[PDB]
RNA sequence: GCUGGGAAGGCCCGGCGGGGAAGGUGGCUCGGGGG
RNA sequence: UGGGCCACUUUUGGUAAGCAGAACUGGCGCUGCGGGAUGAACCGAACGCCGGGUUAAGGCGCCCGAUGCCGACGCUCAUCAGACCCCAGAAAAGGUGUUGGUUGAUAUAGACAGCAGGACGGUGGCCAUGGAAGUCGGAAUCCGCUAAGGAGUGUGUAACA
RNA sequence: ACGUCGCUUUUUGAUCCUUCGAUGUCGGCUCUUCCUAUCAUUGUGAAGCAGAAUUCACCAAGCGUUGGAUUGUUCACCCA
RNA sequence: GGUUGGCCUCGGAUAGCCGGUCCCCCG
């Protein structure tokens, strides 16, 4: 069965405003600029109001399968809103029950030194994705604070840290060691 | 000597998950069926098995 | 079943409140069975309370309502977990006790706390095999006269916080007052009036 | 994006099948391929139709969904389609192309010098304009 | 049966009178058929499965056109069916739009190859019926119950690809 | 030529009407907009 | 000539066989031609040497004659897709891929899914016992508060919790 | 387990279609290539995976898979 | 032995495109 209107609207705030280019989206909030195209999904983009500034996405005569995609976009398109006006903060615990994994942040965040993960001596470097910021917490011992605009982005770099530390070769529900994405969230809490 | 709440973070990646019968995939806890064509999707699951 | 389930609730909730003209609207927190036995039991032999399904209490005074006016302030009154409790005392009589026969209910797992409550420096006296739980929160303990003894008051719990599963715990051998709350009461209605 | 729809009094221009050429308005729609389709004024009967052989135009009718023949006739009528249609680059575009097809022998002859010296005057006045624009002598 | 754009026949039959019952009772049957050649002969296939006749035995009295009687008219068609599957026989209620009775249960036979590869000699219409808008089950058809339908026309496929073959500009889409 | 001596349909605002409704017009009510 | 063989269907032995043995009709042998890419037996059709017209079976992206129809309606995505009698490869069993259908059930007296509270007393019910408290087992399956609690669905504990 | 569905042609049968105016008939030696139903190695998932070891499964045939005693042996068995 | 006028060029999108013009920024 084909559906004739498959539509659903977000409801864009006041202090980001939001530009189309086709199925290019601008999200131009405080904190930054947010860019995303959608050519890969055939469905059709408007901004409704000039006042309240709604942003509505239809699909026209969809199969079950390209349905799907309506709401993939909207909630696509909310994760730009939230990352320009509050952005995404990952939180990641090591967790090690004898050698302590010692962490470096090398120029600006962007580059990220794991040491001493279960004794053994090879260094891990891992590359934080453009736009994303690594740090280490001030408030808890064994903390890491990715910190970044793009969800996409921030939890990819948050994947790319806890990947690296796998461990191999033994029993994993014993040799629990690693670093692990304790919570994620915004900044500035609102 | 990890602290419990330590404890239960790892074991949310590491042993709270479903595993497929037929072809050992790792599945998040809630799996139904499992993800990987090989297999065709079976649905015969079981909980990783614990260290306790 | 749930046709006469629905319909002999109907006809509880028309006839009883047909009989009482004076009633309290009373909300309904964390509170466990035995409380509720323990207030019923306490209530029963004066008065009644009543609780259920809030849908089934604006069904019932919205349909079989027309036979009395006065009724209708409830419509906008009855939201969230609460109910009627129903009397044929005075108010002041029945709101003291109401208050007074609080039950110190446990701290569970995953449970907010209002309240805030911190233990003092004392021979807890139970015996010395169970510092691992101390150990385990960070309570420094030494053996006095074959018990456990505090030897400074710490921090226990704050307010608004999230109680740990191995927290709570120490609560319970411990035998002290948890953070804890009853039935209290939302407003309530006397003949078709609304007061605090 | 979407500015042209598909609708009860939308009228659509027929570009092939037994009624090629001709303006409709869609009356109704059956099973997203096919719409109920009435030219009263333009001598088509009300039919079944394909949507692919329609093109909407920019002209939507006030009647109900399934009315009666003369309804749709009354608004057709009142601000009519048929002059309001003649006067589009669309129509006109198409007359353009009929006369064009019927052009004899003597026609194309005639065509043919009116296009040269056409050619030839508008072809010096580009050079002229070209010459002119090249004295450019400036910092 | 082979198909093509079906028509609907209305088949009357009765047995050949025998010094038993001197007026046998006559049967009507509605058959949609490509001609009124296949629909005497599945009135026969059909009557011989109801009751005890033979084309020998009987005689068809009427096999007349039943032209549709608001052909200009949208309405919702319920039909009722039987098919074999190639494991078994299922009862199907199946709903389509169309103008005519026929064109409905052409629908009907195309749709029944194209989702359960059902050919027309496995397949057994047993009613058919006009229903009102509100009798609907079939999300498909329901969809189209709206008084304010407006749709678009998305991305239309260049069909006169031959004309011409060879050219310079690439075909437009948004129309 | 035949057919349901075709079925529908067009015009006569079809006229005296009756009934039914809904893929519900106007109006009214509620919720969102342009001076 | 008295070696036959093949196909539909019927049919005996055999696990089966492009095996062995019968019945019936047709065929190959003795037969070319169109189609099945190719092929004794399949499908069409049987043949003097030619011209024109039309077909059969089979086809009409290109090889390669013919869809270069503005063909109709759907179904299907395959990291071994599928694609035409004989025929040249596949089963049981599965899929919360998608499509259609059958039956049943719940729902504004508010379903479903999520988030958040309650989830009791007799009774740690009886007989098993070393502990079996609802959860190792054999039987029973009740009462009250009830809106609701099974003298218990699973995790867990030696038993508890 | 009781049952039941397959696959393979590295067993052995069954058949007798090709070869009896002849296709040199076992084993070993030598040498190349191919298959995967993977013994090892690479990357992984699972465990009654603490580690060590081992077992099951996936992608996977790139690379390797040996020296000897007895036997014509193929097989077999033992030594290392 | 063929042949029987030429086309001298945006990039491309397709749930979109093409053309033109005033301010801003690039020498
Ligand atoms: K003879
Ligand atoms: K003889
Ligand atoms: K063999
Ligand atoms: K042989
Ligand atoms: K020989
Ligand atoms: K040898
Ligand atoms: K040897
Ligand atoms: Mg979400
Ligand atoms: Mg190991
Ligand atoms: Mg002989
Ligand atoms: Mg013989
Ligand atoms: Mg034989
Ligand atoms: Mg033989
Ligand atoms: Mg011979
Ligand atoms: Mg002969
Ligand atoms: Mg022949
Ligand atoms: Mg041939
Ligand atoms: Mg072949
Ligand atoms: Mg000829
Ligand atoms: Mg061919
Ligand atoms: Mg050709
Ligand atoms: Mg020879
Ligand atoms: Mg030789
Ligand atoms: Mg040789
Ligand atoms: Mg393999
Ligand atoms: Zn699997």
């Amino acid at each position: 069965m084909k559906t004739i209107l498959s539509n659903q609207t977000v409801d864009i705030p006041e202090n980001v405003d939001i530009t189309l280019k086709g199925r290019t989206v601008i999200v131009k909030g405080p904190r930054g600029t947010l860019r995303r195209d959608f050519n890969h999904i055939n469905v059709e983009l408007s901004l409704l109001g000039k006042k309240k500034k709604r942003l509505r996405v239809d699909k026209w005569w969809g199969n079950r399968k390209e349905l799907a995609t309506v709401r993939t976009i909207c909630s696509h398109v909310q994760n730009m809103i939230k990352g320009v006006t509050l952005g995404f903060r990952y939180k990641m615990r090591s967790v090690y029950a004898h050698f302590p994994i010692n962490v470096v942040i090398q120029e600006n965040g962007s580059l990220v030194e794991i040491r001493n993960f279960l004794g053994e001596k090879y260094i891990r470097r891992v590359r934080m994705r453009p736009g994303v910021a690594c740090s280490v917490s001030q408030a808890q011992k064994d903390e890491l604070i990715l910190e970044g605009n793009d969800i996409e982005l921030v939890s990819n770099s948050a994947a790319l840290i806890q990947q690296a530390t796998t461990v191999k070769n033994k029993d994993i529900r014993k040799f629990l060691d690693g670093i692990y994405v304790s919570e994620k969230g915004t900044v500035q809490q609102a | 000597i990890i602290e419990p709440s330590l404890r239960q973070l790892a074991q949310k990646y590491n042993c709270d998950k479903m595993i497929c019968r037929k072809c050992y995939a790792r599945l998040h806890p809630r799996a139904v069926n499992c993800r990987k064509k090989k297999c065709g999707h079976t649905n015969n699951l079981r909980p990783k098995k614990k260290v306790k | 079943d749930r046709a006469t389930w629905k319909s002999n609730y109907f006809l509880k909730i028309i006839q009883l409140l047909d009989d009482y003209p004076k009633c309290f609207i009373v909300g309904a927190d964390n509170v466990g069975s035995k409380q509720m036995q323990q207030i019923r039991m306490s209530l029963r032999g004066k008065a009644v309370v009543l609780m259920g399904k809030n849908t089934m209490m604006r069904k019932a005074i919205r349909g079989h309502l027309e036979n009395n006016p006065a009724l209708e302030k409830l419509l906008p009154h009855i939201r969230g977990n609460v109910g009627f409790v129903f009397t044929k005392e005075d108010l002041t009589e029945i709101r003291d006790m109401l208050l007074a026969n609080k039950v110190p209910a446990a701290a569970r797992a995953g449970a907010i706390a209002p309240c805030e409550v911190t233990v003092p420096a004392q021979n807890t006296g139970l015996g010395p095999e169970k510092t691992s739980f101390f150990q385990a929160l960070g309570i420094t303990t030494k053996i006095s006269r074959g018990t456990i003894e505090i030897l400074s008051d710490v921090q226990l719990i704050k307010t608004g916080d999230k109680v740990g599963a191995s927290e709570a715990t120490l609560l319970n051998m411990l035998n002290i007052s948890p953070f804890s709350f009853g039935l209290v009461i939302q407003q309530v209605f006397d003949n078709g009036s609304i007061y605090n | 994006v979407f500015r042209r729809f598909v609708e009860v009094g939308r009228v659509a221009y027929v570009s092939f099948g037994p009624h090629a050429g001709k303006l409709v308005a869609i009356v109704d729609v059956i099973d997203q391929n096919r719409a109920l389709v009435d030219g009263p004024c333009t001598q088509v009967r009300r039919q079944a139709m394909p949507f692919k052989c329609m093109q909407l135009t920019d002209f939507i009718l006030k009647f109900p969904h399934s009315a009666h023949q003369k309804y749709v006739r009354q608004a057709w009528q009142k601000a009519d389609i048929n002059t309001k249609w003649a006067a589009t680059r669309w129509a006109k575009k198409i007359e353009a192309r009929e006369r064009k097809a019927k052009m004899t022998d003597f026609d194309r002859f005639k065509v043919m010098k009116a296009k040269k010296m056409r050619n030839r005057i508008i072809k010096n006045e580009v050079k002229k304009l070209q010459k002119a624009a090249l004295l450019k002598a400036s910092p | 049966k082979a198909s093509g754009t079906l028509r609907e026949y209305k088949v009357v039959g009765r047995c050949l009178p025998t010094p038993k019952c001197h007026t046998p009772p006559l049967y009507r049957m509605r058959i949609f058929a490509p001609n009124h050649v296949v629909a005497k002969s599945r009135f026969w296939y059909f009557v011989s499965q109801l009751k005890k006749m033979k084309k020998s035995s009987g005689e068809i009295v009427y096999c007349g056109q039943v032209f549709e009687k608001s052909p200009l008219r949208v309405k919702n068609f319920g039909i009722w069916l039987r098919y074999d599957s190639r494991s078994g026989t299922h009862n199907m209620y199946r709903e389509y739009r169309d103008l005519t009775t026929a064109g409905a249960v052409t629908q009907c036979y195309r749709d029944m190859g194209a989702r359960h590869r059902a050919r027309a000699h496995s397949i057994q219409i047993m009613k058919v019926e006009e229903i009102a808008a509100s009798k609907c089950r079939r999300p498909a058809v329901k969809q189209f119950h709206d008084s304010k339908i407006k749709f678009p026309l998305p991305h239309r496929v260049l069909r006169r690809q031959h004309k011409p073959r060879f050219t310079t500009k690439r075909p437009n889409t948004f129309f």
